[PDB]
C-alpha cells in the first residue's frame, strides 16, 4: 500500500472516495496548421492541412508523394496534434 | 488557298507540345493565361539571346521553364546569375516557384524560328530579301536539311505594292502527316509596314511516330 508508513497504511480520505466515484459515475484541425498521420500507409509523416472536412467528421492533408504532392483526403481519426 | 498550320496537324503525331501538364476546368484558363505571360516576358527579355523554344510544364504547385536556345552563354551569365534572375521573376508571374533549365539547339539553321528570326533582323537591319532569303536555303542545305523553303511576304524593298515570294530546295511534303517538317513564322516591322516570312524546313520523316 501507499501510505505514511509500512507498518499502518492509510486510508484516503472521506471525500476523496466520494469524488473518484463522482468521476466514475459522470480539437479543431485549423488550417494551414502542419500535422502527422495517426494510422494507415500513410502513418506519421509531415503533413500540412490543406482543407477542410469539416461536416463530414473528415479531413483532407496534403503530403509530399512522388513529386506530385497530392491532395490526400484522411479520417478524422488520423490527425496527430 | 489556305494551308493547314504544319504543326498543328502534325501535333500528337510526330511532334510534341510545347505546353504539358494538365488540369482540371477550375485552373485550365488560369494556367494558360500563366504560361502566356512568361512566355511573353521572356521572349521579350531574351530577344536578344537566339531563343528557339519555351517549354512551360507545371509540375504539382511549381513551373519548370525550358528555354531551347541557340546561345546558353548569355542566357546564363556569369555562373548562373542571368538564370537566377530569369527564374526570380518567373516566379513572380507564375505565382508558384519557378526553375528554369536551358537547352541548346545545336544546329541553329536547321531551327525554323532561329532562320525566321535571322532573316527578320536581316530584313529591318536592310538587306536584300532576295540575298537573305536565298543566303539561308543555302546554310540549310548545307548544314543537311532534307528540304527547305522560305516566304517572304509584304512591300519588299519598300514597293508601293506588297508581293509574295518564296523559295524552295529539297523536298518539303505538306500532306505527307509523318513528315517532320519544322515550320515558324516571323514579323519584321520595317519603315514601311510588316513583312511576314514563313519558313518550312523538313528534316526527314518518323515512321514509329513516338508522338
Ligand atoms: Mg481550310
Amino acid at each position: 500500500f501507499i501510505g505514511g508508513t509500512s507498518d499502518r497504511p492509510a486510508p484516503i480520505s472521506d471525500k476523496e472516495v466520494d469524488a473518484i466515484m463522482n468521476r466514475l459515475q459522470q480539437t479543431l484541425f485549423e488550417p494551414g496548421e502542419m500535422v502527422r498521420v495517426n494510422d494507415g500507409p500513410f502513418a506519421d509523416f509531415n503533413g500540412v492541412v490543406e482543407e477542410v472536412d469539416y461536416e463530414k467528421s473528415r479531413l483532407k492533408v496534403s503530403v509530399s508523394i512522388f513529386g506530385r504532392a497530392t491532395p490526400v483526403e484522411l479520417d478524422f481519426s488520423q490527425v496527430e496534434k | 488557298g489556305q494551308k493547314v498550320h504544319p504543326n498543328g496537324i502534325r501535333l500528337g503525331i510526330v511532334k510534341p507540345w510545347n505546353s504539358t501538364w494538365f488540369a482540371n476546368t477550375k485552373e485550365f484558363a488560369d494556367n494558360l493565361d500563366s504560361d502566356f505571360k512568361v512566355r511573353q516576358y521572356l521572349t521579350k527579355e531574351l530577344a536578344k539571346a537566339s531563343v528557339s523554344r519555351i517549354v512551360i510544364e507545371r509540375p504539382a504547385k511549381s513551373i519548370r521553364v525550358t528555354i531551347h536556345t541557340a546561345r546558353p552563354g548569355i542566357v546564363i551569365g556569369k555562373k548562373g546569375e542571368d538564370v537566377e534572375k530569369l527564374r526570380k521573376v518567373v516566379a513572380d508571374i507564375a505565382g508558384v516557384p519557378a526553375q528554369i533549365n536551358i537547352a541548346e539547339v545545336r544546329k541553329p539553321e536547321l531551327d525554323a524560328k532561329l532562320v525566321a528570326d535571322s532573316i527578320t533582323s536581316q530584313l529591318e537591319r536592310r538587306v536584300m530579301f532576295r540575298r537573305a532569303m536565298k543566303r539561308t536555303v543555302q546554310n540549310a542545305m548545307r548544314l543537311g536539311a532534307k528540304g527547305i523553303k522560305v516566304e517572304v511576304s509584304g512591300r519588299l524593298g519598300g514597293a508601293e505594292i506588297a508581293r509574295t515570294e518564296w523559295y524552295r530546295e529539297g523536298r518539303v511534303p505538306l500532306h505527307t502527316l509523318r513528315a517532320d517538317i519544322d515550320y515558324n513564322t516571323s514579323e519584321a516591322h520595317t519603315t514601311y509596314g510588316v513583312i511576314g516570312v514563313k519558313v518550312w524546313i523538313f528534316k526527314g520523316e518518323i515512321l514509329g511516330g513516338m508522338a
